[PDB]
């Protein structure tokens, strides 16, 4: 084989210069951006390479355990723009420190759960800081930072009864959910109601009626899922669209075939990462919302016996996927990102870290087979495909609010 | 009257006309956690804008310090759910705010909250005349923008504007046929207008994206949309199409191409056939080429639709 100290990588064969693209001599915005893009990792993968030796990847943890646990604490001004998702920031933060398993200090903790409940609206749910009014993403953000967590202060933090009347206040009759009140509505909504819905056990048989049939009618043509019936399918969309059917236990809804081609032709043959709709760029995050999508679909199918799925790997290339975050989006001063050259944010950090994760770990039933490319310590804490937070935490969360009931409801 | 950055901005603290009302500071507790450290020019106008909201003031100062709060953070939607509730209370001219709405777009065209404002004016006002217009001058700066392409969809829906669609499409096609987000627009348009029933419709459609097909081999949005308007009624429903793919095979056999002959395998296979264990056993091997050679970042997704159909048709 080879000495462990060299390990060979996919994107660093003689073969894999042919993946480049092929532009049939006809240039546009698009082949011309997609160019540069593949001319720039190229450079990258080739400093990776000494003729034959070739040293196993690092995943720069205490880097990015320093970034992450500076950032909890405090931010400069350079990030007002995010004054209106300071939840998401908790979130992102806390969900890349668990899968670092980086432990959090109980103060810390406490401090978390404090801010939390500031941010958390009379009218149930939570905004995006104090006194915002209450919106679905800071919602979803907000309610599993607090399952991260785990504590029961965490989860008695938040008021069930206002959060299940605050999701009636955004259902509308066509099934959808509006963002917030006078809201954008969009596939966005239906899945942060599910996940934080089901989480804390407040569903209602009337919560999510039509729901199911509105978010099929987002599945286009291509095969994935826009924000709204008509769109363009999208990574972001397609992920929202079958995880909130998954939790409602409708994944048949969709045309189940058509998406899985889809999402397998959104990784990039040659940088090995996902791109977010077709003949777009590869970005980083996509690690999660796209090849998060893998996982799923491996339930949907496995639940319907398909006697063809593999039994030790998603339907993807988890090993190119590990080369292109290990490689092209990690930031030397700690922090993750979209694509080399762009600069490192907590979002990106969370799901690129939320992909590795995905693309290292398989697991059906009692089937469980494990990639981890590069040195051992790069293996990650897994994390749950639907709600994106440890599946131990997803445990003991549905578990500690199925002891409580339905908010007036029986 | 003065903007953020204009040289005579006064902090609000400090005009006259502001002050017989307290600002509220933002509390974040005693040990704050992904605490912002604000400029003072931030925290001054949301510690003013805490205060309006918090007493309900619906006035012409509120309104006008909401578009202070909105340049320092567009994405607040509390302050622009704020702005529509002061907008109708103050009965303001919704043709003038559709003026601002325009140039904040043009400014952060990747913003929610702005496109929903401007989708909510248009709404109040019943008035879509300056629509597609604007929209094509937000693509012409970024021809796949989400946002817009959206509410673009969300117009000619809802007013009835398909007359020229079509024409819009081939037009941003003839610039970059490479743009999915256009091929989208266009199976928008004909799904909600003709339909794909219309055989002639179909087959100017199928005739369009071969040609395209052949111009740029590569492209693969043409590849998707040739499939996307045959898939419901089943790639083996066409058969001379799978002579013409094959006949472009030995000069064009792109892993696209080959993917396609597998799709139309699929469906033959699913259809009875005639010579199923000839279909199967060249499915099989384009799956085997396109997981080992063509399509090698698919191999898992290929291996198991090699496997598929052997489960399904090995007898
Ligand atoms: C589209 N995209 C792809 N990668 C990043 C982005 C994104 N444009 C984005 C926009 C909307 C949504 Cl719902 C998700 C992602 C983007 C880009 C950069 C971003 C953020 C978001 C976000 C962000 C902010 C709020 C919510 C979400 Cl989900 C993400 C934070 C941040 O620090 N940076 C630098
Ligand atoms: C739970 C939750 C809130 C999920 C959100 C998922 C997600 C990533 C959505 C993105 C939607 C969008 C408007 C993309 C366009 O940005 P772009 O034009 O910059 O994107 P692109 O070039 O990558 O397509
Ligand atoms: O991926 C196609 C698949 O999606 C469904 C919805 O689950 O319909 C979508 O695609 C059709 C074109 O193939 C459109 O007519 C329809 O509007 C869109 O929602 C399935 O019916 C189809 O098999
Ligand atoms: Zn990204």
């Amino acid at each position: 084989s080879s000495p462990v100290w060299s390990e060979p990588l996919y994107s660093l064969r003689p073969e894999h210069a042919r993946e480049r693209l092929q532009d049939d001599s006809v240039e546009t915005v698009t082949s011309i951006e997609q160019a540069k893009v593949e001319e720039k990792i190229q450079e990258v993968f080739s400093s990776y390479k000494f003729n034959h030796l070739v040293p196993r990847l690092v995943l720069q943890r205490e880097k990015h355990f320093h970034y992450l646990k500076r950032g909890l604490r405090q931010l400069t001004d350079a990030y007002e723009c995010l004054d209106a998702s300071r939840p998401w920031l908790c979130y992102w933060i806390l969900h890349s420190l668990e899968l670092l398993d980086e432990p959090i200090p109980q103060i810390v903790a406490t401090d978390v759960c404090q801010f939390l409940e500031l941010c958390q609206s009379p009218e149930g749910g939570f905004g995006g800081g104090p006194g915002q009014y209450p919106h679905l993403a800071p919602t979803y953000a907000a309610v599993n930072a607090l399952c991260i967590i785990g504590t029961e202060e965490a989860y008695d933090i938040i008021n069930r009864e206002k959060l299940l009347q605050y999701l009636y206040s955004l259902k509308q009759p066509d099934g959808s959910f509006l963002m917030h009140v006078g809201g954008e509505v969009d596939v966005r909504s239906a899945y942060c109601a599910a996940s934080v819905a089901s989480l804390t056990n407040i569903i209602t048989p009337d919560l999510f009626e039509g729901t199911a049939e509105w978010i099929a009618r987002c599945q286009n043509w291509e095969g994935g899922i826009g924000g709204v019936p008509g769109m363009e399918a999208h990574g972001g969309y397609t992920f929202c669209g079958l995880a909130a059917l998954v939790i409602l236990k409708r994944e048949r809804s969709l045309n189940l075939k058509s998406l899985l081609q889809w999402v397998t032709s959104r990784q990039m043959r040659f940088e090995g990462g996902f791109q977010g709709r077709c003949n777009k760029l590869v970005d980083g995050c996509y690690s999660f919302w796209q090849a998060g999508l893998l996982p799923l679909l491996h339930r949907a199918l496995h639940a319907q016996g398909d006697p063809a799925l593999s039994m030790s790997h998603w339907m993807f290339h988890q090993q190119a996927l590990q080369e292109y975050i290990l490689m092209c989006c990690q930031c030397p001063a700690g922090g993750l990102l979209d694509k080399p050259g762009k600069s490192r944010d907590f979002y990106h950090t969370c799901y690129c870290l939320s992909g590795l994760s995905i693309a290292q770990h398989f697991g059906s039933g009692a089937m469980l087979h494990d990639v981890v490319l590069g040195v051992p310590e790069n293996a990650l804490q897994p994390t749950h495909p639907v709600y994106n937070i440890g599946p131990d935490k997803v445990i003991q969360a549905t578990t500690y609010f199925l002891q409580k009931p339905v908010p007036g409801f029986e | 009257f003065v903007s953020l950055d204009s040289p005579s901005y006064v902090l609000y603290r400090d005009r006259a006309e502001w002050a017989d009302i307290d600002p509220v500071p933002q509390n974040d507790g005693p040990n704050p956690v992904v605490q912002i450290i604000y400029s003072d020019k931030f925290r001054d106008v949301y510690d003013y804008f805490r205060a309006v909201l918090q007493r309900d003031e619906r006035s012409e100062r509120a309104f006008k310090l909401t578009r202070d709060a909105i340049e320092l953070n567009a994405a607040n939607y509390t302050v622009w759910h704020f702005r529509r509730v002061l907008l109708k209370s103050l009965q303001k001219d919704l043709h003038e705010e559709m003026n601002y709405i325009t140039a904040i777009i043009e400014e952060q065209p990747k913003n929610y909250q702005v496109w929903h404002h401007r989708r909510v004016l248009v709404e109040w006002l019943r008035d879509p005349s300056q629509e597609l217009e604007f929209i094509a001058d937000i693509l012409n700066q970024d021809a796949k923008n989400y946002h817009a392409w959206q509410h673009r969809q969300w117009v000619i829906q809802e007013f009835k504007l398909w007359d020229n669609e079509l024409q819009y499409v081939d037009q941003l096609l003839k610039e970059d046929v490479r743009n999915n987000s256009v091929w989208n627009q266009r199976y928008f348009v004909i799904s909600n207008t003709t339909g794909y029933n219309d055989r002639a419709v179909l087959e100017r459609e199928v005739q369009y994206t071969l040609e395209m097909i052949k111009l740029v081999p590569h492209n693969e949005s043409a590849w998707n949309y040739l499939k996307g308007i045959l898939q419901d009624r089943g790639l083996s429903k066409y058969p001379n199409l799978l002579n013409q793919l094959l006949d472009l095979q030995p000069s064009h056999s792109s892993p696209y191409l080959i993917a396609f002959l597998v799709d139309i395998y699929e469906d033959m296979l699913e259809n009875q056939c005639d010579n199923k264990e000839d279909i199967l056993n060249k499915a099989l091997e384009l799956c085997e080429i396109l997981a080992k050679e063509k399509d090698t970042i698919r191999k898992e997704y290929w291996r198991y639709i090699g496997r598929s159909l052997q489960s399904k048709h090995s007898t």
